[PDB]
RNA sequence: GGCGUAAAGCGCACGCAGGCGGUUUGUUAAGUCAGAUGUGAAAUCCCCGGGCUCAACCUGGGAACUGCAUCUGAUACUGGCAAGCUUGAGUCUCGUAGAGGGGGGUAGAAUUCCAGGUGUAGCGGUGAAAUGCGUAGAGAUCUGGAGGAAUACCGGUGGCGAAGGCGGCCCCCUGGACGAAGACUGACGCUCAGGUGCGAAAGCGUGGGGAGCAAACAGGAUUAGAUACCCUGGUAGUCCACGCCGUAAACGAUGUCGACUUGGAGGUUGUGCCCUUGAGGCGUGGCUUCCGGAGCUAACGCGUUAAGUCGACCGCCUGGGGA
């Protein structure tokens, strides 16, 4: 992407030792990921994501931290990709036989809020007895229409959204992630170079990920 | 614990062209000079198994370096053990 | 301490291949560069290079093609304390003929093929697939 | 096949005789590999022709029995022998820390003992109590003094030592390890039966020693009983001159030796470099603690200080109850 920018100085320190093949360290008081093991792969990574989108693969976007959620939802709300932008539910892709009933409970509690003791003229406190609904919608609201299993995961940070990576590696699904020296090199299928001081400037990369999952003419 | 000033009376006589101090003929002399010094040392005193094992270490290395010199040249071996006390 | 230059030769390769490394390096010797020359000829390695004014060290490059390791067995067989010697029809068929063996012989390091073609036997040095 | 525990790794140091050992050349041919001629008795397996249907059996022809000897090639590796090396191993210039050892010392406190004062019925002790100490003036508080042992604090995230173990300050004697910048030898290495030398507590010997703690013992009890717990007294033993003893949950229950290889946090000791113009910053050897990853393991753990990856040598071992 050629931008990238200037920083002085970070990561002295702060590394996952499973990165030794990909890192330069133990010298010059730096720990830094080798530009020859990020950029020559990142210029040739989105072709492999268009390869999933072009066969109607179901795409998932994840970013639940407030400085990233603002851009992640803006890149999925009127797109083919599905999203999670506030919070994860336990086993939301792995425990599928239960999550499919949790998606059904979005109807059950919505219709409960219109029945019997809840079909009243006053609801002020009464609808706090059905607040399980918005607690479940907080996780399912952008993915309730996806069904079964996805075909690709994109995640805005390889470490701050780790539950989505744990679900995806159990379910066998390719993970595309933005990396950091403290993240894990084993949970990710395609790495993207970037810095957390640039989490509002990488909107162009998310732009290219979103453009890649709509190129075609398939 | 043997000074550069005490070695100056060993490497002078057991040498030949200088520096020779790495050679078996000079190291067997430098071990003998430490063995014979750490022999007494003892009497007065006895009850120190650490320096006793140090003495037996220096003897262990000398026994081997003598056997090794004899296994390279018998004449250079016999012409050393007339200048250092061995076999009475 | 160290008795056999071959007892730390193939471990590096078996463990480096498990670490997914593209090159493996060792202290050089006559037999190490004789084995490497045949492993290159039979295509088990890509290339090898040797250099050092203080201590000569030998680096060889591993084959993975597009990701999967190309050498599917790396074994020694025979050791100086208990050597294995095979005769002109007792020469082995490694991995039931999917792999090969290397022998030292009176004519110098060669394959079990080259030995059986030469109508001779000798001492085992390596087993590969 | 197996040695962390389930069952076996020696408590430890050094090392002869054994096993094992880098590398450049030649040469020997013990050993290997290749080729022959002899031999490997006959029955007999297995192939296969007869004889009784099948076959046991009688056989007619083959094969194998990798062997062994005697002749003869290959000339690579191992042993051997010489010649040649080093970047395996070693010692060192200037230097570094340490409760290591030995010999010397050297200092303080209370229960105690010794001679008394001041002084009155208390003291001591347990979950409860009681023997017992005390009116001979206790307990406690003072004056002047004797006796024996150990070394408060800092002390830990720490060191050292072969282990066992070892903290004071001060003066000698001394092993080993370790850093900086170089050099002289030239495989001189790794291991090790039986040896050759070590000891914590307790015990044995000869002579001293005796505050505190205390087996044994005598009481108080307590109790159904108490021979014990718990309380009051108390010798052996603890200390020293030494001389013996040689054993341990001697324990991170992991034999010694070498290489290769994710870390983090932290301690401890040298040291390369930037006017250290240096508090700072950038490095780098030695030793080592906790957390833990690939691998290993039945499991817990081991985890670059590996129970991992692989090699040399040694020591052991095949169920309890009996023993």
């Amino acid at each position: 992407m050629l931008k990238a920018g200037v920083h002085f100085g970070h990561q002295t320190r702060y590394w996952n030792p499973k990165m030794k093949p990909f890192i330069f360290g133990a010298r010059n008081k730096v720990h830094i990921i080798n530009l020859e093991k990020t950029v020559p792969m990142f210029n040739e990574a989105l072709a492999e994501l268009n390869k999933i989108a072009s066969r109607k693969g179901k795409i998932l976007f994840v970013g639940t931290k407030r400085a990233a959620s603002e851009a992640v939802k803006d890149a999925a709300l009127s797109c083919d990709q599905f999203f999670v932008n506030h919070r994860w539910l336990g086993g939301m892709l792995t425990n599928w036989k239960t999550v499919r009933q949790s998606i059904k409970r979005l109807k059950d509690l919505e219709t409960q809020s219109q029945d019997g003791t809840f079909d009243k003229l006053t609801k002020k406190e009464a609808l706090m007895r059905t607040r399980e609904l918005e607690k479940l919608e907080n996780s399912l609201g952008g993915i309730k229409d996806m069904g079964g299993l996805p075909d690709a995961l994109f995640v805005i940070d390889a470490d701050h959204e780790h539950i989505a990576i744990k679900e995806a590696n159990n379910l066998g699904i390719p993970v595309f992630a933005i990396v950091d020296t403290n993240s894990d090199p084993d949970g990710v299928d395609f790495v993207i170079p970037g810095n957390d001081d640039a989490i509002r400037a990488v909107t162009l990369y998310l732009g290219a990920v979103a453009a890649t999952v709509r190129e075609g003419r398939s | 614990s043997l000074s550069t000033e005490a070695t100056a009376k060993i490497v002078s006589e057991f040498g030949r062209d200088a520096n020779d101090t790495g050679s078996t003929e000079v190291q067997v002399a430098l071990l003998t000079a430490q063995i014979n010094h750490l022999q007494g040392h003892f009497a007065e005193h006895k009850k120190d198994h650490h320096s006793r094992r140090g003495l037996l270490r220096m003897v262990s290395q000398r026994r081997k370096l003598l056997d090794y010199l004899k296994r390279k040249d018998v004449a250079r071996y016999t012409q050393l053990i007339e200048r250092l006390g061995l076999r009475r | 301490s160290m008795q056999d230059p071959i007892a730390d030769m193939l471990t590096r390769i078996r463990n480096g291949q498990a670490a997914n490394k593209a090159a493996v390096t060792m202290p050089s010797s006559k037999l190490k560069v004789a084995i490497a020359n045949v492993l290159k000829e039979e295509g088990f390695i890509e290339d090898f290079k040797v250099e050092g004014d203080t201590k000569p060290e030998l680096e060889l490059t591993l084959k993975y093609f597009q990701g999967k390791a190309v050498v599917e067995s790396i074994q020694r067989v025979s050791r100086p304390g208990l050597r294995i010697y095979k005769r002109k029809d007792e020469l082995p068929k490694v991995m039931a003929g999917l792999g090969i063996a290397v022998v030292s012989t009176s004519k110098g390091v060669m394959t079990d093929r080259a030995a059986r073609q030469a109508g001779l036997g000798g001492e085992i040095i390596c087993y590969v697939a």
